[PDB]
């Protein structure tokens, strides 16, 4: 996945063979390790942006997307 | 292909009733109030005392 | 007492010895009946209801779904099926996509 | 995973703690590795159940299950 920023906010431009895939980046704070448990497919036009919180020692509830060191924005498309 | 399940009904069809006239029941049973015609007969019948 | 606290009380008597003698039984409602030499008596309706009646139709208002399954040919190969289609706790449905 | 059978052919039983991994079963025909890209959750009475086609050399389309090398079913829960 392509690391950038959104606001100052790490952003993760997600590709399709990454679906099932523990993603981690290095940040001053450690190493940040978010799960995407997302209808993610193929990186076209219809994307959706949206954030994943940061979690710590909470059970996930009505989402799909999470780190655990620093809350990051996901992005990836739903084309097959 | 995904398949979906739709909700209760209960409620569709409970506020579907209102309306049509209840019903009382008990014990499985459903109860009405009827209406009876008899006719009886006292020969077999004698004063007690 | 019960029939005497009524508002719906109705008095028979027989106009006649050893014939019969009719009353109209209502719920709510209670008949005396009186005869020279035989006790007054107090006749009452108190139940009406229906044992045991044919069962029409059961309609299911709420249900789960599991184990879907799906099967699909490529475009000539005609219909494909699942043997669970010949199942009558399955709900299947055939369609056509595009391949 | 659990691998079994349906119908003489591979049937995989995959569980929550795969999302996002490399599915790798040995066959007569050499090694076989399915992509899984799926709504992926906990096993339980949400099941459902459907077929990974072979795909050589063509890019996957309305798919987010295939293997290169021999076709297989795949099965898993939605539950969370």
């Amino acid at each position: 996945f392509h690391l950038t920023t959104r606001n100052g906010e790490p952003h993760m431009i997600v590709s399709r063979q990454e679906k099932g895939k523990s993603l981690l980046f290095k940040t001053e704070d450690g190493v940040n390790m978010c799960t995407l448990m997302a209808d993610l497919g193929e990186l076209c036009e219809d994307t959706i942006t949206y954030k994943c919180p940061l979690l710590r020692q909470n059970e996930p509830e009505d989402i799909d997307c999470w780190c655990n060191s620093t809350s990051t924005w996901v992005t990836y498309g739903t084309c097959t | 292909q995904d398949v979906v399940v739709l909700g209760s009904q209960e409620g569709a069809m409970h506020t579907a009733l209102t309306g049509a006239t209840e019903i009382q029941m008990s014990s499985g049973n459903l109860l009405f109030t009827g209406h009876l015609k008899c006719r009886l007969r006292m020969d077999k019948l004698q004063l007690k005392g | 007492m019960r029939c005497i606290g009524m508002s719906n009380r109705d008095f028979v008597e027989g106009v006649s010895g050893g014939s019969w003698v009719d009353i109209v039984l209502e719920h709510g409602s209670c008949v005396t009946t009186m005869a020279k030499n035989k006790p007054t008596l107090d006749f009452e309706l108190i139940k009406t209801e229906a044992k045991q009646p044919a069962t029409l139709r059961k309609y299911c208002i709420e249900a789960k779904l599991t184990n879907t399954t799906t099967e699909s040919r490529c475009p000539t190969q005609g219909e494909p099926s699942l043997n669970e289609e010949q199942d009558k706790r399955f709900v299947c449905k055939h369609s056509m996509v595009d391949r």
